[PDB]
């Protein structure tokens, strides 16, 4: 026996059956490449002295500064209806 | 019932030609069903976890072992229908999937060795039964001696299983040298604390566990499951793991081992990582069986692990049969046959299967998402119970490794589904041949259980809270 | 003229042409 | 309840027959008697679990009564 | 706490890591493909010796040192030790970013490993199974795993702090009319 | 306790570091089983117990059947290949 | 009568309709409009004078699995609604027919599979709000992944495959740590139900831990910085119903998850770890807005805006104030009206006509496609939060409460009022502006189907923008149940 | 931001970096049982290594456990690098 698929299977092409509409876009070839690049930048991104600057800024320093601000100013201000001379803070 | 089967089949098969082998398989299939129907009432004896010792003190019968016995039979009535009911009555599928004469005898003898292990209460019965399960499965790998790869497989499995039987017997003889006993019931809190038996019992666990593919000795078993025929791979890959894991779960040997924690972590990492680049199906599913062996190893450390084990072993077995069955059905719709024994090897041969048979792919998705642990499929409710037990007993790093291993294993589990729902040219439009009725109904029934068996979880919990408590 | 940001992206272009920018307004 | 359980177990049984017909690439109404056979068979399975659970609930109730 | 002995543990750890390098060297010499001999063990080995020794030295030295500098026993120490180990292993690849990445991520993994208790095993008495659980009975101190229907207010003010809505006495009763 | 451990260890090492053939592997398995039985029978004498000798006789049976099955498997390999080369399994 | 006979009548009618006309979308549209009406009837019969849960039904009980349980021992999945859940329920029944009708003519291969998958996702989302126990929530939280993966992989755009693995793996990752927290709850409390889970006062040290696993999940679903990178891709390559369903409802599930799991329990961990939440929400707002300023794909830009408005809504709900809750909810509602309209405009109008999403081609629609211009500007000014639209009233209230909790962070987050305008108007000006693009030929103006949809999604937000007080009748309890203030 | 963070480090701590990390680790896991020339002696040597490694690892972690940890980090490197 030669091991081959059964001949009772009748096969044919895939016709999704959409109505092929006219050309309402003129592809440009360079815009598409610019988009492919800006879309798959992640697979070519490399670490260097500017990428590192931006990365450490926006993922170390600014988060740490915002957190220092928060965890100092946690329960500090409370000034609903306050009046002259009264302190707006709950701490020193 | 097994014995009268094995005894009768020897005579009845010697009296019978090569042309009756399918009918004889069908007979023993129906016979096992009649056992499982008519003798199943014996679960009443195990009310309130009444436990019985038999043949002296060699065997032990409780609800755990009985359920494992029913499961092994349910596996063995599905694994037999695969040999005794031809899919398509074509010459190709005659040549591809034809049982041999002695195969069924070796299956039942392996069932017997599996059940003597779980039912064992003394190490002597364990050593006799693991040798029975081991020798029967050397021969099952080797019975298809017209293939080169199976010949290589049985030879390696013989040697590397013999080495582990040596390790097991060395451990038993050490336990006897220390304590003058072959019975683990002769242990207790006093004797555990008072004696340095940690080394002497982990050596038992490892000598049993390296026979099921635990890391870093996974490769040899993976080469075997790949190189052997698919309808043998579906049996060898499951039953030995059930038997040995059940024996190690029932006997609360390794309560809080550090070695077992390390190895089980390594299995989850290996079985999740090394199965990503695989292009072959069987190696992919073998690495899947390994990571599931990792998850089930993690409840050897618990001392209350029956429900989580029973639920996971059941859904694992069901999903394992169903996925291999889907792979078997799909052989009709592919373009290239690679072998007389392994018609399908590479995952990229299932391409476009949605355009041929879509409901086969629905079953594949249900089964895949069950492996991953997507609810409301049964795999969720199984991995949930494991997480409950380990977190209730104090393993936290391992739970994170467990989560991570599930995520990593989604990728090699979804490779099948991704290529299956891809598009293909030269689709199927008609075929006057039709697949068998029984195998379709079996596959369907396993699918419907993986899908809807979440409905019965409370009922199962009530029955468990009576018969196991 | 290639500005700072536009020549910090040199290692990443791969095959893309490293054009010299000129704003259209000029 | 019993009757609700049996209709549901029959509903799983029709799903097995239907899914089996589709896996064979047949129409859903190929062999209607298979729907009836799958219904009664799974209905028996759900019935068995119904009686098992009833016996177990009675047992725990009996444990409380002898208390 | 009780301080650590940095040099005693570091010398033991280095001899151990040297021994592990010897074992892995011999195992590679046996498992490898091409013609080899008893000479190749320390020549053709991919730095298994320096890998193991530098890691064990750096890990144990940093853990004991920062346990003694912080003067505590906790997970932050294992984080620093995994940070050193990642530096050592990542120095092998002669790149800055991979060195930084190996450091941070090996440190986070060891730091998690110290968070969960610095063990792959379990305590088995701090666990939920072997410990008191459920509802505490009568006003007793609420342990970790125990549940409580009504909590004290002094304990809340201490654990959390005052302000941001949370106070020593409620707002109405504080501003009730003495009438 | 000594002689058995020594035969067992040396035969495991000669099983593991055999770059030559396969009959050495069969032999090392049989010698490992021998050394086990000697360990066990020494302990059974010192304890004046019988369970050791029972497990020993059982090992003899099981080892002989092991060699029978192994030497049928080898014959299958040889059926197909015609030569059992030094580095084939 | 028999319950089984009624649904057998329905299934039979469905089989005959399927056999005569080989399509289902008419029956599904009928069922969708039926569900909308039946939910409206439930609102008519819903008492607003009760904080209790109404229309309780239990499923999958031991005694009556395939029916409902009237037992004295409840071991199954619970269901029922408060006014919070009813709100998003009304949002979901309102959107499902439109998500089908936004794809009534452009799906031409295996259509019936698509409309099945859409309705299954929409029904599963609907039932998730009825959920009254942690486990039923979770098993309906994770049930949309297989359908979303399949839907995206088949009916998706070019890069569908990468998008489908991203929606699965990211959401599964966050969900699994949610499962760990739920499992720790379940082995401790030995009960999971959204009725009496606030009574149990766990120790603080354990709330500090359970919170981390719940919040890891909610970071991954909402999303939030720095796990905001799946959403742009999954929206970019998804079919139109996938994008509408996602932005409208699945991101609102994260907010419902906070209010229903994380606040009534874990109160003390919220009041201790809130400042870290404010850090994360603030970074989400500004960085995603600035990342939006330099994108090229239309659909990705709308996606980034969804991240921003959710991050404002997190400032409000996590603010320990009534106005914060009522704003964060109204943001979720108005967002689930506005964003689907924009995803329809950029995914089922322009992509249908010209089959490309790059801004560089698009310019000068106002000349030949004026009505599309009018809708773009209205929805753009509703997205950014022009008043008399719910996306302002919710912005204002959440920033009231965020300012109350931490005034600095709640005021530095007011720049969202600007940055939303930047990344939306830089685009709207391009589309409606200039001379018609040479690359694009002409095509029809918007058809009545799409005009129907956009006019519904605008009337609804204008209503809640003009009188938000209508939604208070369901929420006047919910604004105070989840406030931990002594 | 959009390039160096949203499409840079935040894809590296995610899809891109995990993909490369798993590419290598899987290619080093499977390139471990190197020679197919004889699958027997190799798996046999793997038994001997594992038994010896566990006996020695347990020896170290009896006397001190904070020393075996780097041994395991490095082993994971050797197995996955
Ligand atoms: C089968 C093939 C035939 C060949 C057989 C060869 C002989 C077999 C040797 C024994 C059996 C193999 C054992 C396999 C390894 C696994 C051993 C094991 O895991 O036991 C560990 C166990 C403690 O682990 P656990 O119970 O999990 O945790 C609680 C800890 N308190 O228990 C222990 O704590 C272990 C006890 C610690 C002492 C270990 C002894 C090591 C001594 C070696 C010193 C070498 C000298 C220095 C180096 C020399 C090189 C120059
Ligand atoms: C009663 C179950 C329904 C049934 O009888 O199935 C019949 C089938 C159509 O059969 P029909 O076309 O009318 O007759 C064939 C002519 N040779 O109709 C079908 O195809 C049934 C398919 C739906 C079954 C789904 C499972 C129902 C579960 C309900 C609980
Ligand atoms: C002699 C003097 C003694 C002095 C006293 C102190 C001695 C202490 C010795 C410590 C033990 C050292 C053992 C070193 C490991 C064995 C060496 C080795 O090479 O292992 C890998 C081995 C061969 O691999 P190789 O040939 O190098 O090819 C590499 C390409 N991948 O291939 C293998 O398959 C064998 C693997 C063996 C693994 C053993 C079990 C390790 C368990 C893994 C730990 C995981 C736990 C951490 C998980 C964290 C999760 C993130
Ligand atoms: C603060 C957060 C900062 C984020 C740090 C992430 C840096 C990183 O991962 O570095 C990537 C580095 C490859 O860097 P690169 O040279 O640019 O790319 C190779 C192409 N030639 O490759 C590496 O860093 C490799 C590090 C591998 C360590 C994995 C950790 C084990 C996980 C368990
Ligand atoms: C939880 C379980 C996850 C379920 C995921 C659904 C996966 C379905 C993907 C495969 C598929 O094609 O679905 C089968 C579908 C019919 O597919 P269809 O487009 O109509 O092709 C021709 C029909 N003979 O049949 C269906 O309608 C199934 C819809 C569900
Ligand atoms: C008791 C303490 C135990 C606790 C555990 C401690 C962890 C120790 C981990 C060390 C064990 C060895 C595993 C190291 C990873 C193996 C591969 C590797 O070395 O990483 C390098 C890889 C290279 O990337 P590239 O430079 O582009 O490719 C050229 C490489 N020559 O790098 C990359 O691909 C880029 C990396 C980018 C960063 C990705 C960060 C992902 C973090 C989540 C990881 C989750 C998956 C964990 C996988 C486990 C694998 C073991
Ligand atoms: C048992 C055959 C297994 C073969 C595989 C088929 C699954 C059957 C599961 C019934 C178990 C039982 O009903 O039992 C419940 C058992 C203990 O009860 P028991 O002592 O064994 O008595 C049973 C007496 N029977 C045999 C006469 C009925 O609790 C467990 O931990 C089982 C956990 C199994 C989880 C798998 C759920 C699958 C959904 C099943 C939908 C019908
Ligand atoms: C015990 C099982 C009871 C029968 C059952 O419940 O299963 C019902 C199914 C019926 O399947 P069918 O498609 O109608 O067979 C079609 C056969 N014709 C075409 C000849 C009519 O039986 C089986 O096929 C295998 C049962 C396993
Ligand atoms: C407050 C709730 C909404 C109130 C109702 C507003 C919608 C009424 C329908 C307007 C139709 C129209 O304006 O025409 C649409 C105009 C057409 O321009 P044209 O004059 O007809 O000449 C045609 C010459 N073309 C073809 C060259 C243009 O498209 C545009 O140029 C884009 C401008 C949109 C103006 C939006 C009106 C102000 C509403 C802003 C409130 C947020
Ligand atoms: C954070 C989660 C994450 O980052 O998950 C994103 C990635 C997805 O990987 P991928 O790119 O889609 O794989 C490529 C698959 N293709 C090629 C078939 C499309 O998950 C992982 O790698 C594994 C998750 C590890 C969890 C820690
Ligand atoms: C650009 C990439 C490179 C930068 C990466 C930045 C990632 C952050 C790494 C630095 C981590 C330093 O983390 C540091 O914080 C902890 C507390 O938070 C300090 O440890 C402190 O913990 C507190 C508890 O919170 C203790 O009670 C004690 O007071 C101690 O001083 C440790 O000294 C150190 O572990
Ligand atoms: C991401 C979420 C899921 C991640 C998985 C982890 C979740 C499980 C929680 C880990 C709990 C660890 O908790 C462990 O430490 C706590 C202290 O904090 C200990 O709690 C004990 O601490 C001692 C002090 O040492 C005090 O007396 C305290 O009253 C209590 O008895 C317990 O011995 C143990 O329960």
């Amino acid at each position: 026996v030669e091991l081959k698929p059964s001949s009772a299977i009748q096969r044919g092409p895939l016709n999704k059956g959409g109505w092929d509409a006219p050309h309402a876009l003129h592809n440009d070839g360079a815009i598409d490449r610019y988009a492919h690049w800006r879309t798959f930048y992640q697979e070519r991104f490399k670490y260097t002295r500017a990428t590192g600057k931006s990365t450490l800024i926006f993922l170390v320093a600014f988060p740490a500064l915002i957190g220092y601000v928060a965890y100092q100013s946690e329960g500090l201000f409370e000034f609903a209806g306050k009046r002259r001379g009264e302190s707006v803070t709950t701490r020193g | 019932m097994l014995i009268l089967a094995i005894i009768s089949l020897i005579t009845f098969v010697s009296m019978s030609k090569l042309s009756d082998n399918r009918a004889i398989i069908r007979l023993i299939n129906i016979y096992l069903i009649l056992v499982l129907v008519l003798d199943s009432f014996l679960y009443l004896l195990f009310l309130n976890n009444q436990t019985y010792t038999v043949m002296g003190e060699l065997l032990i019968f409780n609800s755990f072992t009985f359920y494992i016995d029913m499961l092994i039979y349910f596996i063995m009535i599905v694994i037999s229908s695969l040999y005794g009911y031809n899919l398509y009555n074509n010459n190709l599928y005659k040549t591809l999937f034809e049982p041999k004469k002695e195969l069924i005898i070796l299956f039942l003898i392996n069932i017997l060795g599996a059940l003597l292990i779980v039912h064992s209460n003394d190490f002597i019965t364990l050593f006799v039964a693991i040798e029975l399960q081991s020798y029967s499965i050397y021969l099952i790998t080797a019975i298809y001696n017209s293939s080169y790869k199976a010949s290589k497989a049985s030879m390696l499995y013989f040697f590397m299983g013999g080495i582990l039987s040596i390790l097991i017997a060395y451990s038993i003889n050490t336990y006897y040298s220390v304590l003058n006993s072959y019975t683990l019931h002769s242990l207790d809190s006093l004797i555990i604390n008072t004696l340095d038996l940690n080394l002497i019992l982990i050596a038992l666990s490892l000598g049993l566990l390296f026979k099921i593919g635990i890391a870093p000795l996974h490769k040899w078993l993976i080469s075997i499951y790949e190189n052997t025929p698919i309808l043998i791979t579906i049996y060898i890959s499951l039953i030995p793991k059930i038997s040995i894991l059940s024996y190690l779960v029932l006997s609360n040997i390794s309560i809080n081992s550090l070695v077992i924690s390390i190895l089980a972590i390594l299995t989850l990492l290996v079985g999740s990582v090394g199965g990503l680049l695989q292009i072959k199906i069987k190696r992919l599913l073998a690495f899947s069986g390994l990571t599931n062996a990792g998850y089930m190893m993690l409840l050897l450390l618990l001392n209350n692990n029956e429900f989580s084990y029973l639920y996971y072993i059941t859904q694992y077995s069901i999903s394992h049969l169903a996925i291999f069955m889907i792979i078997i059905f799909s052989i009709y719709y592919i373009n290239y046959i690679n072998n007389q024994y392994n018609p399908i090897i590479y995952v990229n041969q299932l391409k476009g299967l949605i355009h041929d048979n879509a409901y086969l792919v629905l079953s594949m998705a249900i089964v895949v998402f069950s492996f991953i642990g997507i609810p409301p499929l049964l795999g969720f409710f199984g991995k949930l119970n494991i997480l409950m037990s380990i977190l209730n007993n104090g393993y936290y790093f391992i739970s994170i490794v467990l989560i991570v291993a599930s995520l990593i294993s989604a990728l090699y589990y979804l490779y099948l589904l991704n290529v299956s729902i891809q598009d293909k040219n030269n689709i199927l439009i008609n075929s006057n041949e039709t697949v068998s009725s029984v195998l379709s109904y079996i596959l369907s029934s396993l699918i419907i259980l993986i899908t809807f068996g979440f409905i019965y979880n409370s009922l199962i919990i009530d029955i468990f809270n009576v018969y196991f408590n | 003229i290639r500005a700072s940001f536009d020549k910090a992206e040199e290692p990443m272009l791969g095959d893309y042409p490293d054009i010299d920018p000129f704003p259209a307004q000029l | 309840a019993l009757f609700t359980s049996l209709v549901g177990a029959s509903g799983l049984g029709f799903a097995t027959k239907f899914l089996s017909n589709k896996i064979r690439l047949k129409p859903a109404g190929y062999y209607p008697l298979g729907y009836v056979f799958s219904g009664v068979a799974w209905a028996g399975l759900g019935l068995v679990l119904h009686n098992v659970h009833q016996h177990s609930l009675e047992v725990l109730e009996k444990k409380k009564t002898a208390l | 706490f009780h301080p650590y002995n940095t040099l005693g543990l570091a010398t033991q750890s280095a001899m151990v890591g040297l021994g592990a390098g010897v074992v892995a060297a011999a195992a590679r010499n046996s498992l490898a493909t091409g013609p080899r001999n008893i000479l190749t063990t320390f020549s053709k080995s991919g730095g298994v010796v320096t890998i193991f020794t530098g890691a064990s030295i750096a890990y144990v030295f940093t853990y004991c040192s920062a346990a003694n500098l912080r003067e505590r026993k906790d997970g932050w120490n294992h984080m620093w030790a995994g940070a050193a180990t990642g530096a050592v292993l990542g120095a092998r690849t002669k790149l800055v970013p991979a060195f930084i990445g190996w450091t941070v991520l090996c440190g986070a993994a060891c730091g998690l490993f110290g968070w969960t208790g610095a063990r792959f095993n379990a305590d088995r008495k701090a666990s939920l199974e072997q410990s008191p659980k459920g509802f505490v009975q009568e006003d007793a101190h609420q342990t970790f795993w125990e549940v409580v229907h009504r909590r004290p207010l002094s304990l809340t003010v201490e654990q959390l702090g005052e302000g941001r809505g949370i106070n020593a006495v409620p707002i109405a009763t504080a501003t009730e009319a003495p009438n | 306790m000594f002689i058995g451990t020594i035969i067992l260890v040396l035969s495991f090492l000669g099983f593991v570091f055999n770059r030559r053939n396969i009959i050495l592997a069969f032999i090392c398995l049989e010698t490992m089983l021998l050394g086990i039985n000697l360990i066990l029978l020494r302990n059974s004498v010192l304890f004046d117990d019988i369970s050791g000798s029972l497990f020993a006789i059982v090992i003899i049976i099981l080892a002989g059947v092991e060699s029978a099955i192994g030497l049928s498997l080898l014959v299958s390999y040889y059926r197909l290949r015609g030569v059992i080369n030094s580095y084939g399994i | 009568m028999f319950l089984t006979s009624i649904l057998l009548s329905s299934l039979y009618l469905f089989n005959r309709i399927l056999a005569w006309q080989g399509n289902v979308k008419h029956f599904y549209l009928f069922a969708s409009n039926l569900l909308l009406l039946f939910i409206v009837v439930l609102y008519i019969n819903f008492n607003t004078f009760s904080n209790s849960f109404q229309f309780n039904f239990e499923l999958f009980n031991s005694l009556n699995p395939f029916g409902l349980s009237n037992s004295d021992i409840s071991n199954g999945l619970l269901f029922g609604i408060d006014g919070l859940s009813l709100t998003f329920i009304l949002l979901t029944v309102l959107l499902i027919p439109l998500t089908l009708l936004g794809n009534w003519y452009n799906i031409n291969f295996n259509s019936n599979l698509y409309y099945t998958l859409v309705l299954a996702i929409g029904l599963v989302i609907l039932l998730n709000f009825w959920a009254l126990d942690y486990i039923s929530f979770y098993i309906l939280f994770e049930a949309t992944l297989p359908l979303l993966f399949i839907l995206i992989h088949i009916y998706g755009s070019s890069d569908s495959e990468r998008a489908s693995f991203y929606v699965l793996m990211f959401t599964l990752s966050g969900s699994l740590f949610m499962l760990l927290s739920i499992v720790v709850i379940s082995i401790v409390l030995n009960t999971t139900n959204f009725i009496n889970h606030n009574l149990f006062v766990l120790s603080l040290d354990l709330q500090t831990i359970i919170w981390l696993g719940l919040f890891i999940a909610i970071m991954v679903k909402t999303p939030l910085f720095p796990i905001h990178v799946w959403l742009p891709v999954v929206h970019s390559e998804s079919p139109l119903a996938g994008s509408m369903i996602l932005a409208g409802l699945i991101l609102k599930l994260a907010l419902y998850a906070i209010l229903r799991l994380l606040l009534p329990l874990l109160c003390e961990a919220q009041i201790l770890y809130t400042p870290m939440i404010y850090i994360i929400s603030l970074l989400t707002i500004i960085l995603t807005s600035l990342a939006t300023l330099r994108q090229i794909d239309l659909k990705v830009i709308i996606a980034y805006s969804s991240i921003s408005h959710m991050g404002i809504a997190i400032l409000g709900v996590c603010s320990n104030t009534s106005l914060g809750i009522y704003g964060s909810i109204v943001l979720g509602v108005a967002h689930g009206f506005v964003s689907p309209a924009l995803f329809l405009i950029v995914g089922g109008i322009l992509y249908d006509r010209y089959h490309i999403r790059i801004v560089n081609y698009y310019k000068g629609l106002t000349t030949y496609m004026p009505q599309l211009a009018t809708y773009i500007i209205i929805l753009s000014f509703a997205n950014i939060g022009t008043p008399l639209t719910g996306n302002f009233t919710g912005e204002f209230l959440s920033l009231q409460g965020g300012f109350i909790r931490n005034p600095i962070i709640g005021g530095i987050s007011c720049i969202s009022v600007l940055l939303a305008a930047i990344y939306q108007l830089k685009l709207t000006n391009k589309l409606t502006g200039g001379i018609s693009s040479i690359y694009m030929h002409r095509t029809n103006d918007v058809t009545i189907r799409e005009k129907f949809i956009m006019n519904i999604l605008i009337i609804s937000t204008l209503i809640i923008g003009i009188c938000p007080q209508i939604m208070y009748n369901l929420l006047y309890w919910t604004v105070n149940n989840y406030i931990y203030i002594i | 931001i959009a390039h160096h963070v949203d499409k840079g480090s935040l894809y590296r701590l995610g899809p891109v970096g995990i993909n490369r990390l798993l590419n290598k680790a899987s290619y080093n896991v499977i390139n471990l049982s190197s020679n197919t020339r004889s699958s027997l002696s190799m798996n046999s040597m793997l038994i001997l290594i594992t038994i010896v490694s566990l006996l020695l690892l347990v020896l170290v972690m009896n006397v001190n456990f904070i020393i075996v940890i780097p041994v395991l980090i490095s082993i994971l490197y050797i197995l996955f690098s």
